[PDB]
């Protein structure tokens, strides 16, 4: 997956960029 | 950072945080004036903190310095992360001392092999999330080209290499983009995407620096 290494907060896996997911604790990966 | 140690107290001066109301990017120092960091950091009202090892107690050797002008290079691509750095210019300059320096950059590109330095205040698990309070670091070796082309299948251009692990276990990872991978005293990667942290076969990808001195100092000097 391309995911970026930015510290940032999601409630769902539309929230993050390109390929990251949101995980269980609220932050993208 | 997963799999590293803790760097020390002020031991990586040129280590910046890139704050929005929390942590959320690395960034490295390369004069008084000027961050230079990766591009998908951008965001308007940047405060960059200097001096830091705990980010959450203030420790005496902090300096914070609101960003006055970020300068994403004009290839950058977001669907690609290709030209995936970022200059920010200071709205002070910092002053310089033995906590707080800039680090160099290159007049030559890294080969495969060399042991790099990388740093940050990211997530220190691959599987989870512990965010660490102090600085962390991990020294990586810079993997072959055919290594990193061969574990990205198409993903990979000549302005990024992979450093790292193809065993997986020590990486650089969430909250550690637009932080510094240094050789030899010499700036040489911009934390900048994986596939997660820290797994088999996918080490961490980082933006070539060396490709982009000439760009960095006409801009420094132009603005
Ligand atoms: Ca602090």
């Amino acid at each position: 997956r391309v995911c970026p290494k930015i510290l940032m907060e999601c409630k769902k896996d539309s929230d993050c960029l390109a390929e990251c997911i949101c995980l269980e604790h609220g932050y993208c990966g | 950072i997963v799999g590293g140690y803790t760097c020390g107290a002020n031991t990586v001066p040129y280590q910046v945080s890139l704050n929005s109301g929390y942590h959320f990017c690395g960034g490295s120092l390369i004069n008084s004036q000027w961050v230079v960091s990766a591009a998908h950091c951008y965001k308007s009202g940047i405060q960059v903190r200097l001096g830091e090892d705990n980010i959450n107690v203030v420790e005496g050797n902090e300096q914070f310095i609101s960003a006055s002008k970020s300068i994403v290079h004009p290839s950058y691509n977001s669907n690609t992360l290709n030209n995936d750095i970022m200059l920010i210019k200071l709205k002070s300059a910092a002053s310089l001392n033995s906590r707080v320096a800039s680090i160099s950059l290159p007049t030559s590109c890294a080969s495969a092999g060399t042991q790099c330095l990388i740093s940050g205040w990211g997530n220190t698990k691959s599987s989870g999330t512990s965010y660490p309070d102090v600085l962390k670091c991990l020294k990586a070796p810079i993997l072959s080209d055919s290594s990193c082309k061969s574990a990205y299948p198409g993903q990979i251009t000549s302005n990024m290499f992979c450093a790292g692990y193809l065993e997986g276990g020590k990486d650089s990872c969430q909250g550690d983009s637009g932080g510094p991978v240094v050789c030899s005293g010499k700036l040489q990667g911009i934390v900048s995407w994986g596939s997660g942290c820290a797994q088999k076969n996918k080490p961490g990808v980082y933006t070539k620096v060396c490709n982009y001195v000439s760009w960095i100092k006409q801009t420094i000097a132009s603005n």
